[PDB]
């Protein structure tokens, strides 16, 4: 009870000081990688059966 | 002789 | 075809011919799916069909008890220190007030031998008449129903030289947090009774797991319906198994699931019965108040109402923690089981 | 005074919701509005493994991007082959309750557990004849939902006892424990670089854990029921979780909050496993309606379904390299899709 | 066209005959197809073939199906006054399809009456060996076994001239007294078609029958005897009822081949009586989908949901 109650504000307040970055700089970092790794995705842009491992 | 026209 | 293909082939052949044996291995075996209150005589009632069926137990596989029996009469003792602080009971005599802290000092775990200052502490304990008045006030506070059984044998268990009777061995518990299970092989079909009775996590995430189980084994006791607990808000234990027995079968997944309901303890109900009424604490009952079968049959019924699908079929069995049918009688409601699901596939029934 | 404490609790969670609420420019959404669709996604199942005899409840592949393992109910742990559909492996279990399975990255060990609460290591290369079990890790006090392989002599474990540890499988003991959470862990997922790690609870909130100094990081609260399935995703600053609520929901560890939800007015059942593409453009997810759905990570739109199951679909796992999808059910029956 | 003499060409050829017995052919035709293939859509689509009951059950519905479909055939050849126009390639089929599939349904009602016992007479020792393979295995053993039977059937059966009305039937001819290798026809369906079949299906459902009585009384609990046990009398006597008239009419038949009958005023009457002995023996094809099917409280749902999605 009060244990548990001193161990929760301490992670709460141990939690509060990490600092956030706004999402649009966020959201703009998931885009930038998407775009980059977009050629190399197999299941994206289906590859020629001949350079496929599976079915030939 | 007998001739038997049935289906079965 | 390669060279290295042989051999992967070669080895895939061994393994589908491996796995050609166990499919036709598992065809032998049935899940039954057990499902104990916590206060029934659950572990007492599984070692009891182990004896009958055969088996045994030697020398060499009691001394491991031995260490559990100890342990036990701690415990045992532990609970009644508990309720006097609880129950507001004082003790009769100064003395036993240093030696009930010295009773939780001991560590369960730590205990490998019984060693002469925790003989005394327990046996000075049990001649305390304030013990002996919780002890008798057993209802109210979950404790040990053989805690007499070993209290009245310390002598030989107090001794160095001790071996557990095969009594002691089926009132002895294992602590499980686990999923064990227990083989029957009745030769024309091996069960696996799985206990699932220590899980204590959320039931929802692990009860798929037994959605083709044939039959499902509740054990409840009798002798819990004056059984009122003070831990939670002073709830009847009856209408705690009530509660969890309506649960289980409203689940989906055991639709084609059939029900064997052991009641335990009916000679216990039959020596309890003669000082304590049924109708103050179930004002449904209309008995002649003194009878042990009336109970039972009522009792009985209460269970048997709470299924409302009308076509899942309850077994029901009476247990006096004794029996000796229980295997048999497992054998006749599970063979009944397989006969109707037979029956509803060639639709004859 | 327990008041006093709870009172500043209470402080402390309205600074954290004031907080995130400041740096909230814009959503997900509006950034990738004008952004090009993915369009239709044409699977077909490429492959069809059979041969375990009950439920199958996990998959994990290898890291070579051939090899599997999958666990069954029946008490199989089978390794197989992708590309030629031949088993290397079939290892019986001791307890056949097996909930989760997980595979080496180095190759040589696989991993699996259950409702014995005891996770087992088993020794693939360099054990003549049958595979033998290395080690018993045990000491959880519930059911192991889920175990991933940090390193060879490195394993994280997630249970129903509500806590996560990291064991040291030459010495057997457990290194540290991760214990904040109020219900059952019930999924695990490792970063890239394997010094963080997300875990998904039963009481609807995600947490990220150091793997070094055994601490909460930060905790993440947008489901409303429970969480079956988490994945990082590959740049490792996101990570996706699905719910029971039949809704996928994306997170940012450097925003600290919810990006976007990915839900359907026709999904009412729950969600079972999730995982992500190579790129990350693809988000994964297997439902209880027996087939799995594709979804535009960075549009919240359905651009596929992979139906072929008749039963639900448990597990879910993307290649390394990101060729295939492998995908099990309780039918009995796994599936390689391209 | 071989040209051969009727010993006696007026047995049979009633005006009622031939009007009164292909609108029975044609009703059972209708009747069977709507039960039997209403059958075989439940089985796959809702059992789903996942039981030995299934395989065999399956397969029943489907011997019967096939039985009637050459049907109309025969009911456009009485309808004529006994004349094939179809040609030979066509009698020498349209006899063995009936021949061949009325042997199928009941070797399989056989196999049924059989795989029954087990299932409820050894409710734990059959789980061990009834698997599906054994289902696959017994089940084309049992059509294979159907075709040896009907291989006479396709053999003599051809067309023949009638000198005497020129008329055209296809038929078997009994050109001998003795004709031993025709007459083998003649007791193949009496023996392995009635007295065999019979003596297996009256033996496991009466030992059927008193492991129920046993089963019933030691439980006691909400007991349906009425149900089961009028379900058994049913399909038994309807087995036995349905094919007795012919094979009694097909011993006749046998004994006039012999020489035994000679009297063409009692062979009139076999030529009469065999139509309609034919007639009720496909009593059991339009029948059974009841019996076997309907009658249970599986497919009564099963029906319903199908009447929900009309
Ligand atoms: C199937 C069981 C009940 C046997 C049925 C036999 C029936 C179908 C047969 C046997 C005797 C046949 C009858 C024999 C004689 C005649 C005289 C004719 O001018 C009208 C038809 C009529 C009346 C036939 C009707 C059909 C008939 C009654
Ligand atoms: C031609 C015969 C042999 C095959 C087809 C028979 C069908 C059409 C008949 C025979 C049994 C009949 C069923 C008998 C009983 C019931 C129960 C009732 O609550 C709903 C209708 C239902 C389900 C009937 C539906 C029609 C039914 C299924
Ligand atoms: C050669 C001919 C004259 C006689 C043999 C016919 C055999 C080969 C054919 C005819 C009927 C067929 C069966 C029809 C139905 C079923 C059930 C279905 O699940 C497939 C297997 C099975 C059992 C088929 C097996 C092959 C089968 C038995
Ligand atoms: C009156 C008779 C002709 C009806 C048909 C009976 C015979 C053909 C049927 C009834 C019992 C059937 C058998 C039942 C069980 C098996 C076991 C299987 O491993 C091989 C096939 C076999 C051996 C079946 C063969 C066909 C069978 C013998
Ligand atoms: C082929 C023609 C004659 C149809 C014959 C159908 C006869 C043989 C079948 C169909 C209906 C069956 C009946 C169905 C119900 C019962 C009730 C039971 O308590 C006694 C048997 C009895 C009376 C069965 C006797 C046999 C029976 C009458
Ligand atoms: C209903 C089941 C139990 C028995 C049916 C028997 C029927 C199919 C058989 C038995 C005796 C047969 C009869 C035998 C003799 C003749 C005389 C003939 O000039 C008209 C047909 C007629 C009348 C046959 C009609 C069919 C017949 C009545
Ligand atoms: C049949 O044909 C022959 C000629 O081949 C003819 O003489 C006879 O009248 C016809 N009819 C009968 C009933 O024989």
């Amino acid at each position: 009870s009060i244990a548990q109650a001193r161990k929760l504000v301490e992670q709460l307040k141990m939690e509060a000081n990490i600092d956030r970055i706004k999402v649009s700089k966020a959201a703009a970092d998931l885009m930038a990688y998407c775009e980059a790794h977009a050629k190399e995705d197999p299941l994206l842009t289906p590859v020629p059966a001949s350079e496929n491992p599976f079915r030939e | 002789g007998r001739v038997y026209i049935h289906p079965f | 075809l390669s060279e290295e293909a042989k051999e992967a082939r070669r080895i895939n052949d061994e393994i589908e011919r491996q796995l050609r044996r166990d499919k036709r291995d598992a065809r032998r075996e049935l899940k039954l799916l057990l499902l104990g209150t916590g206060e029934s005589g659950k572990s007492t009632f599984i070692k009891q069909m182990r004896i009958i069926h055969g088996s045994g137990y030697s020398d060499e596989d009691k001394r491991g008890f031995t260490k559990l029996v100890y342990q036990n009469i701690f415990t045992a003792m532990q609970a009644m220190i508990r309720a006097m602080d609880t129950l507001k009971i004082p003790y009769k005599y100064e003395h036993n007030k240093a030696h009930a802290q010295l009773v939780r000092e001991v560590d369960v775990e730590k205990v490998s031998a019984f060693e002469n200052p925790y003989v005394d502490a327990i046996k000075s304990l049990w001649n305390d008449p304030g013990i002996q008045e919780c002890y008798d006030r057993r209802r109210e506070y979950q404790l040990s129903d053989s805690t007499k059984y070993y209290l009245n044998d310390l002598d030989r268990v107090a001794d160095p030289a001790y071996l557990p009777t095969q009594q002691d061995v089926l009132r002895v518990q294992v602590p499980t947090t686990g999923i064990i299970e227990y083989p029957f092989d009745l030769q024309s079909v091996i069960f696996r009774m799985v206990d699932v009775g220590g899980l204590r996590s959320e039931r929802r995430k692990w009860i798929h797991c037994f959605e083709n189980v044939t039959s499902i084994m509740f054990l409840v006791a009798l002798s819990e319906y004056d059984q009122v607990l003070v831990e939670s808000d002073n709830e009847n234990r009856m209408e705690e198994s009530k509660a969890l027995f309506r649960t289980i079968i409203t689940y989906p997944w055991f639709q084609n699931s059939s029900v064997i309901l052991f009641l335990n303890k009916k000679d216990l109900l039959e020596e309890k019965i003669m000082y304590s009424h049924l109708v103050d604490y179930f004002p449904e009952y209309d008995g002649p108040q003194r009878d042990a079968q009336a109970a039972r049959e009522f009792i009985l019924k209460m269970f048997v109402d709470l299924n409302p699908d009308s076509d899942k079929i309850i077994y029901s069995h009476f247990t006096c923690a004794t029996d000796t049918e229980n295997i048999r009688f497992v054998f006749a409601a599970v063979k009944d089981t397989i006969l109707q699901l037979n029956l509803k596939e060639y639709n004859l029934v | 005074e327990l008041d006093q404490l709870r009172q500043e609790a209470e402080q402390l969670k309205n600074q954290i919701r004031d907080a995130r609420k400041a740096c909230a420019d814009a959503t997900l959404s509006q950034i990738t509005n004008n952004i090009d669709p993915v369009g239709r996604i044409q699977m077909r199942t490429r492959r069809t493994l059979r041969g375990h005899l009950a439920k199958i409840y996990a998959m994990h592949w290898g890291t070579d991007s051939r090899l599997l393992v999958s666990a069954s109910q029946d008490g199989k742990l089978i390794i197989w082959d992708s590309y030629t559909t031949n088993k290397v492996h079939a290892i019986p279990l001791r307890s056949s309750w097996v909930m989760t399975c997980a595979y080496a990255p180095s190759g040589n060990y696989v991993a699996c557990g259950g409702l014995d609460n005891i996770c087992s290591i088993y020794n693939l290369k360099t054990r003549e004849g049958n595979v033998r079990v290395s080690r018993e890790l045990a000491g959880h006090t519930g059911y192991l939902s889920c175990c991933r392989f940090l390193d060879d002599n490195q394993i994280v474990t997630s249970s129903g006892d509500t806590t996560c540890a990291l064991w040291d499988i030459e010495t057997g003991q457990q290194t540290t424990t991760f214990t904040g959470h109020t219900g059952d862990v019930m999924s695990l997922s490792l970063a890239p670089d394997t010094r963080l790690f997300v875990s998904g609870a039963c009481d609807a909130s995600a947490k990220l854990w150091d793997v070094r100094e055994g601490m909460c990081r930060q905790t993440f609260t947008g489901h409303e029921s429970d969480i079956n399935a988490i994945c990082f995703f590959p740049n490792g600053n996101a990570f996706a979780t699905g719910s029971d609520d039949a809704t996928c929901r994306l997170f940012d560890l450097r925003a600290d909050q919810e990006l976007m939800t990915y839900s359907h007015d026709n999904i009412i059942c729950g969600i079972t496993s999730v995982s992500f593409s190579k790129s990350g453009r693809l988000l994964l997810a297997g439902y209880d309606d027996f087939n799995c759905n594709v979804w535009d990570a960075l549009k919240a739109d359905r651009a596929g379904v992979l139906a072929g199951h008749d039963n639900r679909v448990s597990c879910l796992g993307v290649t390394d390299d990101g060729m295939a999808v492998a995908t099990g059910s309780w039918d009995s029956f796994l599936k390689i899709w391209n | 066209i071989k040209r051969i003499q009727d010993d006696c060409p007026k047995a049979g050829r009633h005006n009622y005959i031939f009007v009164m017995i292909p609108t029975l052919y044609s009703i059972i035709f209708v009747v069977g197809i709507f039960g039997n293939s209403l059958v075989v859509i439940v089985i796959y689509f809702y059992m789903k073939l996942k039981t030995v009951a299934s395989v065999f059950l399956l397969n029943l519905a489907l011997a019967d199906l096939c039985a009637l479909l050459t049907l109309p055939l025969w009911a456009v050849y009485t309808a004529m006054e006994y004349r094939w126009p179809f040609g030979n390639y066509l009698c020498k089929i349209a006899s063995a399809s009936v021949s061949f599939n009325l042997y199928a349904s009941v070797f399989l009602l056989t196999c049924l009456s059989i795989d029954r016992y087990l299932a409820i007479v050894h409710p734990m020792k059959s789980r061990l060996r009834r698997t599906m393979l054994v289902a696959k295995v017994t089940c084309i053993i049992i059509w294979l076994l159907a075709g040896l039977a009907s291989l006479p059937a396709i053999i003599h059966r051809n067309v023949f001239f009638i000198e005497n009305t020129n008329i055209t039937v296809c038929a078997f001819h009994y050109e001998s007294q003795n004709s031993t290798l025709p007459i083998g026809l003649g007791l193949t369906k009496n023996i392995l078609g009635f007295l065999f079949p019979f003596l297996i299906i009256l033996t496991s459902y009466t030992l059927i029958w008193k492991a129920l009585k046993k089963a019933y009384e030691i439980q006691k609990n909400k007991p349906r005897n009425d149900d089961i046990f009028k379900i058994i009398m049913a399909i038994v006597l309807f087995f036995f009822f349905s094919w007795i008239p012919h094979q009694i009419f097909t011993f006749l038949d046998v004994l006039i081949q012999l020489g035994i009958i000679r009297d063409c005023r009692i062979a009139d009457i076999v030529d009469t009586a065999m139509p309609i002995t034919i007639c009720i023996a496909y009593f059991n094809a339009c029948l059974n989908p009841l019996f076997y099917g309907f009658l249970g409280k599986k497919f009564k749902r099963y029906f319903l949901q199908l009447l929900k999605y009309i």
